[PDB]
RNA sequence: CCCGGGCCUUGUACACACCGCCCGUCACACCAUGGGAGUGGGUUGCUCCAGAAGUAGCUAGUCUAACCGCAAGGGGGACGGUUACCACGGAGUGAUUCAUGACUGGGGUGAAGUCGUAACAAGGUAGCCGUAGGGGAACCUGCGGCUGGAUC
RNA sequence: AGUUGGUGGGGUAAAGGCCUACCAAGGCGACGAUCCGUAACUGGUCUGAGAGGAUGAUCAGUCACACUGGAACUGAGACACGGUCCAGACUCCUACGGGAGGCAGCAGUGGGGAAUAUUGGACAAUGGGCGAAAGCCUGAUCCAGCCAUGCCGCGUGUGUGAAGAAGGUCUUCGGAUUGUAAAGCACUUUAAGUUGGGAGGAAGGGCAGUAAGUUAAUACCUUGCUGUUUUGACGUUACCAACAGAAUAAGCACCGGCUAACUUCGUGCCAGCAGCCGCGGUAAUACGAAGGGUGCAAGCGUUAAUCGGAAUUACUGGGCGUAAAGCGCGCGUAGGUGGUUCAGCAAGUUGGAUGUGAAAUCCCCGGGCUCAACCUGGGAACUGCAUCCAAAACUACUGAGCUAGAGUACGGUAGAGGGUGGUGGAAUUUCCUGUGUAGCGGUGAAAUGCGUAGAUAUAGGAAGGAACACCAGUGGCGAAGGCGACCACCUGGACUGAUACUGACACUGAGGUGCGAAAGCGUGGGGAGCAAACAGGAUUAGAUACCCUGGUAGUCCACGCCGUAAACGAUGUCGACUAGCCGUUGGGAUCCUUGAGAUCUUAGUGGCGCAGCUAACGCGAUAAGUCGACCGCCUGGGGAGUACGGCCGCAAGGUUAAAACUCAAAUGAAUUGACGGGGGCCCGCACAAGCGGUGGAGCAUGUGGUUUAAUUCGAAGCAACGCGAAGA
RNA sequence: GAAGGUGCGCCGGCUAGGGUGAAGGAUUUACUCCGUAAGCUCUGGCUGGUCGAAGAUACCAGGCCGCUGCGACUGUUUAU
């Protein structure tokens, strides 16, 4: 606090590490699905969320949430992954963009179509 | 010890918390000169120097409605961080109501006079 | 004195309110990570070898328009040779960094399983701190210290 | 180790270890050298109230690079993108002997990626190169092609219009909402389409004439005018008129709170949503859909990233008694800061001037595109640096002083302050002897144990070790850790009174150094009691414990090491100020000279308490109040004071000290309740004293279980079981 | 001696110092001290040239490194 103590050692600012290290300062990355599975949420929640392990183009292996109702993804499927974690899913820190490359948009969606890659009918 | 001036303000400030009438303390050029600015500004009633080989400086204090006239007095140019300002950069205490005593080269004198005189200096203390 | 109840005060890590809370080992799963005989790459230090072209020095020599000249030939030059510098490449020996590695250690998270019940009330041996020894485990014991201990 | 200087020489356009010969041992570095990782730098850009933080696209200045490494040549200028030489990798041609190339120029291709465009036109303009000029080249440049990529501007119609049309949704079934919204009636038609007109970006060149200059010349040539002919890539121009018809033009996100905006239907902890709180387990404003609404609009959301909010690195502008945070404690180096008076100086400081701080951008006032975006004129600013001139309040320096801080000289006082040696008493244990006889010891009770070989007890004697009862006291001393028998010796500090002396000699203190409980470690001694480990006895479901009986290290001494504690007042040191009241230790002064108390003052040590502070508890002259100097430390919890490396250690370990991952909280104080194998008081067939019972027997009833075709259903501790059932 | 590397012959040019040492001087006291040109002798330094395939040329004269068991180590022992 002393102005002399500050002169020798200036105040230091911490730099928080990104919560999406596998994305590497890019808005989205392309990867392929190595394993499609369902997992169980934490204490409060109880469901079967669809998550897939993705091998990204920079070599990172991550698991990203598959949003929406129903998906057509299996092994060896090219997907685009976006940031944003899932709070009730441990270890999931990315989202799979529906409507790009192989992952088709959710069928029969009417509200919030752009967020889930849904065509206008 | 290492800041006789700030001893002057804190001796004044402590007395006004205790509703004392007069204070005594060893005198100096800066202490007497700052008392000159305070008296001519009206924050202190009068000050005397007891001229002896070890001179004291005595301030009698002012109260208007029981509350002391000096609501707050704060030292600025402490020995650890001496503060120097230009004429334009001189502080305005409480939007001009207060006084920021500045020791310019035309003698010790207020911030209002320093702007009029166009000279800066060491911002000693702020009064209100 | 046993049970239940009423008031005051006290301690509480409880508020689902002691039929509370809560600790640790062990069993299973997942995740990240340390150690690890090693294994595979990157970068780099030092000590040397090497020396293409080029530049400069010297001259085994060969050739030669400007200048001089008797018109012999000199002056100068070019090439060749050679030395100095030095790139590539090579040798040895280190350093560092990255990735992997049988096995091994702890850590975290888990839908909850086994063994106890260590702390929270004087938590039923007050607790905690340092240290030492011991024990399936929380822990126990000794020595010193503290109150961040109840009753009095 | 050409490393750092010197000398001579060489070399450069130029100084210089630039090179070399010799001489000397120098040079840089906690003001961070060297090394590792990253990175072009700046004007500027983003964000922010600002201070700051992040960043270095477009444009501008500098730099470096040109397939990789190196080298020179020419030239004013290069060690040269589209130049040369050599070596290397790659691609290609070959007649096998050898050759050719370098898109990080403009297009374009393959590849990588989430992702970024045409194999375009012209030198018309402005520049550049060459040329006398004409003129040529110019993928510079000027334009065009593609992309909502961004900023800006416009449109997708306007008024009227109840039938409150139909349909949808909700519904209380009345109705409401969609909704003047539609339909209809009138109306205009930006923009788009078609047609027509239409600037400016053009400066100039050629030709001919004329005038002036020049030269001996009227010739040639240069310049100024006159007339004519010619130069626009874009472009099929901006811009302006006419025709036609509402005709060619609305989608995206959200509606639980934060946050503007709600119902129904389907689902039912499944499906799913989700930035956080969280929603969904059968009547969901939070999931999916519908209607309605909300916000935005040729855009709308999501992601990625920066700043802000975040005062959450606090200079502006935070904290450290208990929430994270005062080093265990001294001394002290660098540094930081320093009492008071006079004079000088002018580095800081202040004002002014000058030069510079490139242009663009930011900002202010204007101008031109129909406005805006955009362009542009001028100004402001660039908070900086350098020089000069003035000033001397403060800081720095210099010179001279002063005693208020600091210190020295003297007498005295108290003290478990420290070290070295002796000495004493009480007690324990062990051993010897006498008396004396069935227990002693221990516990909740026992047992292990000791004892008839005579224990315990009692008396006499001896040895040995450890600690010093009473005094004893929020008493004393010490920097802290700590220090309690007495005496002798050696020795430090504090307190106290006056006088005398020095005269700021001070404070703090990163590194550094010294001391530092207990445990522990090494060598040697010593060993009475106690007692980790260990053994046995109990308790217990178990008891590696609590309890008992023994008992080793250790505790003790000397010399070394360790270097840690809840090393705490959980409160760094130093200085000053701010009501009081009641104790106590060592002094001093005055009344009391009192015999024996009282009043001031000082250094400590305690308890209340005004103000003030505090989140509260509480602190409150021994501050956590008001300040000042310096230092140390903190930035959510766990991981973790752990791993790795370094230093230290004989070791145990200490010290310095992360990250991945993971959680949305951990935390402090205080309040209400509840609880306690906490305390105080009181009551009830609760206990105590008795009366008679159940549980043993036979019968009645109900329940569980079993069985059945059903043994109908419910009631499930007290508070269900002769209950609903007051009667199959 | 970890490992590993460089130089090394001969002949010149320049150059730095040991020792000894008539002189001379001193103590011209004496088996005295200081010192000394030349001459002998020893150790270097910096350069140039030169021959050979090769210069520590013969004889002479360590091979080295990594992991691991055992014994700490020098030593002693079954004369055969
Ligand atoms: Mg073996
Ligand atoms: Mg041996
Ligand atoms: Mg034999």
């Amino acid at each position: 606090a002393t102005i002399n103590q500050l002169v020798r050692k200036p105040r230091k600012r911490m730099v928080d590490k990104s919560d999406v290290p596998a994305l590497q300062n890019c808005p989205q990355r392309r990867g392929v699905c190595t394993r499609v599975y369902t997992t169980t949420p934490k204490k409060p929640n109880s469901a079967l969320r669809k998550v897939c392990r993705v091998r990204l183009t920079n070599g990172f292996e991550v698991s990203s949430y598959i949003g929406g109702e129903g998906h057509n993804l299996q092994e060896h499927s090219v997907v685009l992954i976006r940031g944003g974690r899932v709070k009730d899913l441990p270890g999931v820190r990315y989202h799979t963009v529906r409507g790009s490359l192989d992952t088709s948009g959710v069928k029969d969606r009417k509200q919030g179509r752009s967020k889930y890659g849904a065509k206008r009918p | 010890m290492q800041d006789p001036l700030a001893d002057m303000l804190t001796r004044i400030r402590n007395a006004q918390m205790a509703e004392k009438t007069v204070v005594s303390m060893p005198s100096s050029k800066l202490k007497a000169a700052v008392a000159k600015v305070l008296k001519d500004e009206g924050y202190i009633a009068d000050f005397q120097i007891s001229s002896e080989v070890k001179p004291q400086l005595s301030i009698e204090l002012k109260y208007f409605e029981g509350k002391p006239v000096i609501e707050e007095v704060k030292r600025i140019s402490r020995p650890g961080l001496r503060q120097y300002k230009s004429v334009e950069q001189l502080p305005k205490v409480r939007g001009g109501l207060g006084v920021s005593i500045v020791s310019t080269n035309k003698g010790v004198m207020t911030d209002r006079a320093a702007r009029a005189a166009g000279v800066g200096g060491e911002v000693l203390c702020t009064v209100f």
